[PDB]
């Protein structure tokens, strides 16, 4: 009824922004870890001599 | 702005990043960079009902990252699966990854089978009969596409976005 | 009220198993990618 | 209640977390990547949830968000080092930002079993967490010192 109504839309509030905070930090810890490492693997792939 | 999820599947080095990207920035890179466990992306589409943003969950084919998927699949709205027409073992995997993902979300959830690198006419070994044979089976959506021509990947994502709930 | 503490209990545990779930994805996420880059920068130590 | 772990590379966080929980210590430094998260128990039922974050700059953007949801933050210094010191203000200031007045705080100088290269004094410390109004301790990871006490403590501050 209008009761399961208004916690279903709160439900979904709440679904619909931890998704957002929790995607963002696996986006940006991807990119982080991508970061990071390249750096170390480009330094010694730097050294071919 | 709906948001949808879809997730990308398939063997290493059918396209799946390539498929993204010429979707994407309408660009192609031959040169190959292997996904690494797994990309996030994301993109609206202005579709004529309404507008929607899709998270684009490109996952790689290397069989060292396979444990990081499940929860991708299971999170998903879409499954796009992807396949290379001219390597018959990435297309003869594409049952099991159907199959996982049905798992997971059994029938409450979109499956596209994609034949991908038609350009590569002269190597290929899977006819396109076969691949359409096979999703009909499956029944999941079917298409042939390359990432490199810019062949059918607009109509990919237009196909998948009209299957999308309302 | 009633209704307040009923959504309240429901919207806890929502974020609760959200969290647990999240959470695994980064920790796993993490772990699959220094594995992977961890061989590679080895590879390039021992030459 | 969820505590995060402040503070620059290689102050010690991650070895005060290990000591408390396992009682172990490793000499051998092993940077923190990402965050990391551990929980345990410890008179009333003690539900510890650990942030253990990482002190190098290309991670720091993944912390504030923990910050929001941690009851506690304890930011962490060496004591051999007076840059780790001087950064705790930022770190605090931080703290400050996502929760205001209604976080526990817990300035802590480690590594008190390295006296020959003690840069910074334990007054020095003593009057930044004054000066910022938040706890102080000082610690050793490796000897154990003061480790039971900075969670003892910090537990006694919860709601
Ligand atoms: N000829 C041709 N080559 C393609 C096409 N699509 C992708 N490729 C090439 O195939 C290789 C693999 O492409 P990717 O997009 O990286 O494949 P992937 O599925 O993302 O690979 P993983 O992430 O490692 O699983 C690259 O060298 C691409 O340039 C295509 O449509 N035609
Ligand atoms: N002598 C002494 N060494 C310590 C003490 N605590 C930590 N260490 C050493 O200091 C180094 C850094 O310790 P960590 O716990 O990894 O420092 P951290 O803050 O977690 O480092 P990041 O995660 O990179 O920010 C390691 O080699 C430890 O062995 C201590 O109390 N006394
Ligand atoms: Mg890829
Ligand atoms: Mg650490």
């Amino acid at each position: 009824g209008a009761m399961e109504q208004w916690c279903s839309e709160r439900l979904d509030n709440q679904k619909e922004l931890m998704e957002e905070l929790y995607e963002e930090k696996l986006k940006i810890l991807k990119e982080s870890l991508t970061t990071f490492y390249q750096e170390q693997i480009q330094e010694r792939d730097e050294k071919i001599e | 702005l709906r948001k949808f999820k879809l997730v990308f599947l398939g063997e290493q080095s059918v396209g799946k990043t390539s498929l993204i990207t010429r979707f994407m920035y309408d660009s192609f890179d031959n040169t190959y960079q292997a996904t690494i466990g797994i990309d996030f992306l994301s993109k609206t589409m202005y579709l004529e009902d309404r507008t929607v943003r899709l998270q684009l969950w490109d996952t790689a084919g290397l069989e060292r990252f396979r444990s990081l998927i499940p929860s991708y699949i299971r999170d998903s709205t879409v499954a796009v699966v992807v396949y290379d027409i001219t390597n018959v073992n990435s297309f003869q995997q594409t049952t099991k990854w159907i199959d996982d993902v049905r798992t997971e979300r059994g029938s409450d959830v979109i499956i596209m089978l994609v034949g991908n690198k038609t350009d590569l006419a002269d190597k290929r070994q899977v006819s396109i009969e076969e691949g359409e044979r096979k999703a009909k089976e499956l029944n999941v959506m079917f298409i042939e596409t390359s990432a490199k021509a810019g062949y059918n990947v607009k109509q990919l994502f237009r196909r998948v976005a009209a299957a999308l709930p309302g």
